[PDB]
RNA sequence: AGUAGCUGGUUCCCUCCAAAGUUUCCCUCAGGAUAGCUGGCGCUCUCCGCAGUUUUAUCCGGUAAAGCGAAUGAUUAGAGGUCUUGGGGCCGAAACGAUCUCAACCUAUUCUCAAACUUUAAAUGGGUAAGAAGCCCGGCUCGCUGGUGUGGAGCCGGGCGUGGAAUGCGAGUGCCUAGUGGGCCACUUUUGGUAAGCAGAACUGGCGCUGCGGGAUGAACCGAACGCCGGGUUAAGGCGCC
RNA sequence: UUAAUUAAAACAAAGCAUCGCGAAGGCCCGCGGCGGGUGUUGACGCGAUGUGAUUUCUGCCCAGUGCUCUGAAUGUCAAAGUGAAGAAAUUCAAUGAAGCGCGGGUAAACGGCGGGAGUAACUAUGACUCUCUUAAGGUAGCCAAAUGCCUCGUCAUCUAA
RNA sequence: ACAGUGCCAGGUGGGGAGUUUGACUGGGGCGGUACACCUGUCAAACGGUAACGCAGGUGUCCUAAGGCGAGCUCAGGGAGGACAGAAACCUCCCGUGGAGCAGAAGGGCAAAAGCUCGCUUGAUCUUGAUUUUCAGUACGAAUACAGACCGUGAAAGCGGGGCCUCACGAUCCUUCUGACCUUUUGGGUUUUAAGCAGGAGGUGUCAGAAAAGUUACCACAGGGAUAACUGGCUUGUGGCGGCCAAGCGUUCAUAGCGACGUCGCUUUUUGAUCCUUCGAUGUCGGCUCUUCCUAUCAUUGUGAAGCAGAAUUCACCAAGCG
RNA sequence: GUCUCCGUAGUGUAGCGGUUAUCACGUUCGCCUAACACGCGAAAGGUCCUCGGUUCGAAACCGGGCGGAAACACCA
RNA sequence: GUCUACGGCCAUACCACCCUGAACGCGCCCGAUCUCGUCUGAUCUCGGAAGCUAAGCAGGGUCGGGCCUGGUUAGUACUUGGAUGGGAGACCGCCUGGGAAUACCGGGUGCUGUAGGCUU
């Protein structure tokens, strides 16, 4: 069997990337995290305090508490057949603002502006996204050239 | 006699019979675990809300 | 003494090198990988024939040692002790274990080291012989005999490279004329159009 | 493991940091009139032999050292127990380590 | 009528749903408790919510492969410098004087490698988001923070519905609960072993609990899952005769 | 002698040798007693063991474990009793029966009874020597024996083998 | 005035009584601890994942090796300097860490987490929340806060042990600490006792019985979950047979052999496993008797020899008969 | 094979983390004897089995090798 | 064009050598009374302004090493899902999708925020 040790199996997970050791850039501490934010957890081995447990590396959660150095995150953890909402305390070195919602937030604004710009114009615009449709018909110009004939090459034993 | 030791075989089949439900979400979340100092003031902010009722 | 090589013919286990976790490995049977005129310049032996493996398998250090002797003896007999240069291209790094019986049974059955084997792939070169061009038939016969010391299928293939170099034989000579290749003994050094111009001066002065 | 014979720690009576005398704690002798010892004697009296377990399979080779702190303020004289981790050798007020010295 | 975690038995029909041999604790290993799997009773709503799926964004990773003229470790061969050290000599009066020569050393090369190496780095995969609990305004409360009527949180009123990817589907919730807790097999991956119809794992699917067509025969293979029937057509397999 | 798978080399035996005891005793029975057996007995006896006729002999070891013997000279040592403190429960101290520790004896008590190296004028041996070593270091005898793994030991005899 | 008896107390007491005499486990025992923990790997790029799988560690150590601040920079190497050399001390230069950080390993660290000084006790007092194993219980360990008291620094800050991942222990009992504390039963005072809170004494089989053997005189309930035959899969070992041809055979590889290598067959060897049989399949050998195989010793018919004869050796069809 | 244990001058042997590696025998030198022997006075002589590691320092402590000696191998 | 103080990302910014630097700066530099600290005013601290870009620093250079980024390697290796495909096996091919990394070749060699200077 395996040991129940807290940091077992994190030889590569928590190590620093190649040629990125040493000082922690100070903009890691200048980020502003607010209640209700979405953050990606990524344990950093340089700071051994507030280190999220390995099961939370690479999971994204919601900030519910902010203290002097860490935040409280509500992050889903699956244990057998159930998913629990777990409240962890993680120092702000090990998290980073998620960009997932931005492409949504960027869309929310452009939609509301289009919905307001087209409304005053008495027209109709597309707001919902759509999956890529099958490409429509088109002509391909040969430009007075014959397509290159291709043939399979003979087998040659390159040993 | 020796016997089998461990297996998770057949387990994901049992987990999915009643579905792997995500946690229940309500629009109000409990204030359990939030900073005591911050919460002490939040109670004080709610306590005196009636003061500015007339201005509102 | 040792088990029939059919017991270890297949690459079943992960590579098991002689390291600090595997101690007590006996020395390999093959200790010499080059013989012939190792000191011949790159240009004396333009021909190179390979014995190529058709099978993914393990070759024992005994079969590598046996083939080396088999191939070498026929070359010396037909081209002279200074008319060729052989290079065995496989080193027996994977270690095979033995669970020696006479009783515990299958309890505590992890085995002690027994020997070493080289793990070869399909298309990988087992050994190579470079000599002069009028020894093309002798090279083919030297390698054809060595195949009988190995399990599985091999192919003898005459390379289009120049000797033991990585450059095509047909364009080797011109590259040497343009000083893109500088002989360094058994092989050549490649001169790119890079780095301090001073080197270019020394080559072209 | 060496501990000073004095330390400046929190006194609960004084409610502030105070100097303290540090000594090792020793179990006192067992009273014959503790209710559990009274109950034991009554149960062990008569026939039947032993009536409670007698522990044999000792495994620990050390004990947790308990320091008996005592406020030095004349009026307070409050005492407290303070446990440190296990150690095979414990001394109070040993010689302090010196650095850069020839080891004779 | 001693106890028995152990062996043997346990009596009518139909209808509906339908397992487990796994987690943790146990002087626990032929047994229990425990969660999971099951059934029953419902109830709260519905005619927004959800998903063993994709799509679009966004993170996580160190396996496959690859690398070793990149760090660690392992390893073959030549070549160029060499006095900065040693082995053989060798003129000697003898020295770092001369003469070589083979070693080590350094410099670019070169063959071959890693489950407990790595600069790189897949596929498959794991989180999250895809709106009304949102978006935007005006105001009030604070003992919290504060150059600042700052900051953050809370509360109040108000305006916005093209319900903001595809597909499919009604959901949620609460009590009581039995049996199980010996498993075994196959594709792929995989540890030990010479190997085993051997021992041990991952994923999924099976047999167990399951008939049926085919594989002559057969727990698992291939096809396909079953109310009692008629007609038609198929699957996998077949069409000398049986 | 194992009725009903073992008739024997097992048990017994005479012989031999240890042990306790002079009766308020030794050994033993019994819930109990002015109880009972030996005992209607008295050391040439009774009680407890071992070996096992005769013949010859019965070596060394008391460290271990047992048994036994001496004891206020003297460590520990219960109850009771003595003293002191205290309001008392209680606490403390002193004193110290056997038994243990201390010291002798005892093996026909249970039992035990070594290792290495050199060395004689051919070689082999090694009477002899040095060394480490335990409470003694297996003596007189006897042996591939019902006891010796190696082992179907080696030589001889018995056989054609 | 003791024997003695009655009742207490200490010793002795397998003469006798009751009881126990772990578990895992390629049968059990012996062996080991995979029984409580930690690192790397296995492990198939989230997490999880087994074997008596692999390589290792643990039951400690530290008044500083805890806390803060300041100043410095390490291993190794090059070149110099009296005695001085491979190695003492001084100097300059290069030096991404190739050192050090208690220990196993892995991660982390360069005006620091390392070395040296200075001041110190955040290793203190206190209520909750969280994380890890997980049943989302306990312990242990750990994480953010909050309330006090302090240390340190010029200060921002940092610190409620060790840079991180290990270093540990329920109920009952006992012992210590805390309060102008509660109770101590009709009331009061005082001893005592019991409570309430927090430490310690230990259960290592580490969620925690108080525990030696033998049975061949043996017993019962079971087990083919499990060993001792046969049989089955396997064939390492055993047996038998090919391929290559360095050599042997005076010469000559192959008449006859055949190294180094390598490919098979068989189940007349022994193993490995544990599928059938423990409400029983009678367990060695011999005797008897029949049959079958060929991997042929003889005999029939043949090929080849380093076959003159004779004798022998290799090979073929061959199991009729011995 | 599991487990325990041991290697120290030429021989047998000690070594209470800091020894001028202890003791006896042996060898060498000088005395004594006509000479030898005993005996008296002096001296040399340890690859501490080997590699590596912790340690300020290891013959010792800790693992891995090379030899060596023990106790176990039972129910069938 | 560019510097100084404080920065963000943290080599396109590093390392080696060479050339050039107007003005203001930043430095080198001169001293030790005071503050402060040393074996040593070398460093640290302090008071200065004679001299100099020699060095640091800045910009530029090198068929420069590194770094960054492309190409090639290559639709290759590997891989999801499929077959009563091949093969004694070892393995391999195809179908449906995804798709790397060296050697080799090219290009590039800091951007930028706040505050304050210099530069007709
Ligand atoms: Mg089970
Ligand atoms: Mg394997
Ligand atoms: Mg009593
Ligand atoms: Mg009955
Ligand atoms: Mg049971
Ligand atoms: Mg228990
Ligand atoms: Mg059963
Ligand atoms: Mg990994
Ligand atoms: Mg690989
Ligand atoms: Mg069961
Ligand atoms: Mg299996
Ligand atoms: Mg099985
Ligand atoms: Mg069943
Ligand atoms: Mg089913
Ligand atoms: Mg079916
Ligand atoms: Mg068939
Ligand atoms: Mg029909
Ligand atoms: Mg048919
Ligand atoms: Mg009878
Ligand atoms: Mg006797
Ligand atoms: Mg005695
Ligand atoms: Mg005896
Ligand atoms: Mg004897
Ligand atoms: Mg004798
Ligand atoms: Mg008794
Ligand atoms: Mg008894
Ligand atoms: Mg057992
Ligand atoms: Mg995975
Ligand atoms: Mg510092
Ligand atoms: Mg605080
Ligand atoms: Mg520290
Ligand atoms: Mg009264
Ligand atoms: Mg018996
Ligand atoms: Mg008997
Ligand atoms: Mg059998
Ligand atoms: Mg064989
Ligand atoms: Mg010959
Ligand atoms: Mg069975
Ligand atoms: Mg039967
Ligand atoms: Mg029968
Ligand atoms: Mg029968
Ligand atoms: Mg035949
Ligand atoms: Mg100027
Ligand atoms: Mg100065
Ligand atoms: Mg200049
Ligand atoms: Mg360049
Ligand atoms: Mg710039
Ligand atoms: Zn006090």
């Amino acid at each position: 069997t395996n040991t129940k040790g807290k940091r077992r199996g994190t030889r590569y997970m928590f190590s620093r990337p190649f040629r990125k050791h040493g000082v922690v850039p100070l903009a890691t501490y200048m980020r502003i995290y607010k209640k209700g934010d979405i953050v990606d957890i990524k344990g950093m081995g340089t700071v051994q305090k507030g280190m999220p447990h390995k099961c939370y590396h690479g999971k994204t959660g919601r900030v519910y508490n902010v203290t002097q150095h860490a935040v409280g995150i509500v992050v889903n953890k699956q244990v057998k057949g159930k998913i629990l909402a777990k409240r962890i305390n993680v120092r702000i070195e090990h998290i980073k603002h998620s960009k997932s919602r931005d492409s949504f937030l960027k869309r929310v604004k452009e939609n509301d502006q289009k919905k307001k710009e087209a409304k005053e114009k008495g027209t109709w615009v597309q707001l919902k996204r759509q999956p890529a449709p099958p490409r429509e018909a088109h002509f391909v110009r040969t430009n007075g050239k014959e397509p290159e004939l291709l043939e399979p090459i003979p087998y040659e034993f390159m040993a | 006699a020796k016997s089998k030791n461990h297996t998770t075989h057949n387990q994901s089949r049992k987990w999915h019979r009643n579905g792997i439900k995500k946690p229940r979400s309500q629009r109000y979340e409990s204030l359990k675990g939030v900073d005591p100092k911050f919460l002490r003031n939040m109670r004080f902010a709610k306590k005196h809300n009636k003061k500015g009722l007339k201005k509102m | 003494g040792r088990r029939p090589a059919r017991c270890y013919r297949y690459c079943k286990n992960k590579p098991y090198p002689k390291s600090r976790f595997c101690r007590g490995v006996p020395d390999a049977k093959i200790r010499i990988f080059d013989l012939g005129r190792k000191k011949a310049k790159v240009d004396e032996f333009p021909l190179c024939g390979h014995m190529v493996s058709d099978e993914y398998e393990q070759l024992s250090s005994e079969a590598l040692e046996a083939a080396r002797i088999c191939a070498n003896k026929y070359m010396v007999k037909s081209c002279g002790k200074d008319g060729f240069h052989i290079r065995v291209r496989l080193h027996p790094f994977h270690v095979i274990r033995i669970n020696k019986m006479l009783q515990t049974g299958m309890r505590g059955a992890f085995g002690k080291p027994q020997g070493t084997v080289a793990r070869v792939h399909i298309g990988q070169v087992i050994m190579s012989i470079r000599t002069k061009l009028q020894n093309k038939e002798h090279v083919v016969e030297a390698l054809r005999r060595a195949k009988f010391k190995f399990p599985g299928r091999q192919k003898i293939h005459i390379s289009k490279k120049w000797g033991f170099t990585k450059f095509n034989a047909d364009e080797f000579e011109d590259m040497v004329a343009e000083k893109r290749l500088i002989p360094d003994g058994c092989g050549v050094k490649y001169i790119p159009n890079r780095g301090p111009l001073d080197k270019w001066r020394a080559l072209h002065s | 493991v060496n501990v000073p014979k004095t330390r400046r720690t929190f006194c609960k009576k004084c409610g502030k940091h105070q100097p303290h005398k540090v000594t090792q704690y020793k179990k006192g002798k067992d009273s014959l009139y503790a209710q559990g010892k009274r109950r034991y004697d009554r149960k062990q009296s008569g026939y039947g032999g032993q009536t409670k377990p007698i522990f044999r399979k000792k495994a620990k080779t050390t004990k947790k050292i308990v320091l008996r702190l005592e406020c030095v303020e004349p009026n307070c004289r409050s005492k407290r127990m303070l446990a440190i981790k296990r150690c095979k050798h414990f001394e109070l007020g040993g010689d302090k380590k010196r650095k850069g010295q020839v080891i004779q």
